[PDB]
């Protein structure tokens, strides 16, 4: 009813508890009213709009949990986000995407090396600095930002079958950027367990010395499961 | 899955005065990563106007800071812009982009008396 | 009859367990009808065209060998591909392949070196840079994508005796393109057993360290065969 | 072992028109990892036209990219090219083109009255 629609907009909290036990009460009152024929209550009242908008994009394990068990007991489906599918692109997307995140004064150097999606997530800054022309270090370190903000929210499905990028995320949604490395130079779900910092080093191009040794002993813990 | 997107708006108005633009898409707005407004003025190539992320954060041009505005609607699945003190040189085709693969068909937009 | 029809198109399918059943299905009926007289219902039906189209070029396992298993029911033979023979070619196939991936604006340099299919498939970054005047790493890059792509699907049986080209194709198909660094060096399957790391790295040009580690326990593993 | 390549179409036509050329081979072209088609002008080189593999993926060089078309057949074993909208300069010796090696013999084309 009336009551409802206080803990609709407390969800747009900006700390985590008052999210979290927002979507336990709705969560819980969703599975108490569910049995019974009265679900229009969530229809008419509209809170069936922020929990469809808030589960896409999101990392927090509990409240994005809430919210699925919530929408699947309503028999709604749950959205998905529509992510780039970055490594199927061609030199035309690659120069809009030059356009859309404001290097568009390169867009020139990039159309006459013909540099495409594949080749665009495997960049490095030997490339950059000889010949794209990007001399000063400042130029190369904001592309990169760029970069790997793009990399987090690409869509692998197309190359990717051990499903990696979920694994990758669940770790840390950072790390998610890492995924083609592992891909394109031939690792999987199944034979990761026995890599070496060395191989990561340089095959898979991670640079950061955290990042790897999180990365190692995630794996190595998930050692003999089949 | 291809999402279709539609605009509507354009047409002619007069130097200095507002109008606005509108882009529908096939699917929630809420689930496309990046949207964006491209301008392509005729003897020239295509530039970015306007970009809105999933999260609501915008990024503008220096040639158009402060004269549009771009937002997302969540009650029906469509973006607008809004275009408040116009120039003789805004005058070209725009198109709605969704990702950055899929384009619209764009709309025309004039200036004069 | 009629009812085969349906699954006709289901082969196309994008996942494999359709597939793999649609396989087994269609490969158990026709041993089930294979002692009888009537195997003419696989010919007015079209589906031996479908079967003798999707046995070559396929990595599966299940459904090529249940392919193969129900064609050598009816009596048929398997196709093949039909490969390039790559390592003896001469300077006017070089020219030709490299009209054909795109970079004709080379095809002067390669003439005047006369690079030809035993060159070509030895060929290295310092050639490329230095003399052949690829300057670009972009550009580099792209042709050894090319290249790769080609030395795959290339026909070694002139030069290969002991099959060492399936042997690196039942471990990943990526592995196949490795196999002339392999026998111009000398190594067959039998004396594979007992290579170091060191030596693959630069005789057979394996760059990728865990290429190297993939190939050096599965030789390792088949220690002592004979 | 060695495929036959046979060719079919050529002869003449006026500026602006379509046409339709065949290459049909001995064996089947599922089997064949990939198949072209080339063009030869008279006093210049050759140079490719359309290429496609097996798995039926193919590239067009930029200058006749939207006009040309190539498709495979599996009926019978035959690849076809489609030539729409058509150029003076349009006007060569035409070769099909297996695996790298094995060539055709050719088929002349023309554009005029």
């Amino acid at each position: 009813p009336d009551d409802l629609q206080r803990l609709v907009p407390l969800l747009d909290s900006n700390r985590l508890e008052a999210q979290c036990i927002g979507a336990f009460y709705l969560c819980a009152e969703a599975a108490i009213k569910s049995l019974q024929g009265k679900t229009k209550v969530f229809s008419d009242i509209g809170a069936i709009q922020s929990l469809k908008r808030l589960v896409s994009y999101s990392t927090n394990g509990t409240k994005s949990a809430l919210a699925k068990r919530a929408l699947r007991l309503l028999g709604e489906e749950v959205p998905r986000p529509i992510l780039p599918s970055v490594p199927s692109w061609k030199e035309a997307e690659v120069q809009t995407w030059l356009q859309q995140i404001g290097f568009s004064k390169y867009c020139e150097s990039f159309r006459e090396q013909q540099v495409d999606g594949d080749l665009l997530l495997r960049l490095t800054e030997e490339e950059l600095q000889t010949d794209l022309g990007m001399k000063s270090g400042i130029t190369r370190k904001r592309f990169f930002r760029e970069l790997t903000e793009l990399k987090t929210f690409a869509n692998y499905s197309t190359c990717d079958r051990s499903n990696l990028a979920d694994w990758l995320g669940s770790l840390d949604p950072r790390f998610r950027q890492y995924t083609y490395g592992l891909v394109s130079c031939g690792l999987d779900r199944s034979l990761l367990h026995r890599v070496s910092e060395q191989q990561l080093l340089e095959d898979c191009g991670i640079h950061l010395g955290v990042h790897r040794a999180r990365i190692l002993t995630a794996a190595r813990e998930m050692l003999h499961s089949p | 899955m291809a999402v279709q997107l539609v605009e509507s708006g354009g047409g002619l108005v007069q130097p200095g005065g507002s109008l606005r633009l509108s882009c529908a898409a096939s699917v929630s707005i809420s689930r496309i990563y990046v949207m964006a407004w491209y301008r392509q003025a005729p003897g020239k190539q295509r530039e970015v106007v306007a970009v809105i992320r999933y999260d609501g954060t915008t990024n503008y041009p220096d040639s158009v800071k402060g004269r549009f505005t771009i937002s997302r609607d969540n009650a029906k699945n469509t973006v607008y812009l809004q275009m408040n003190s116009l120039k003789p040189e805004d005058t070209a085709v725009y198109y709605c982009n969704a990702n950055v693969e899929t384009w619209g068909q764009g709309t025309q937009v004039t200036v004069s008396s």
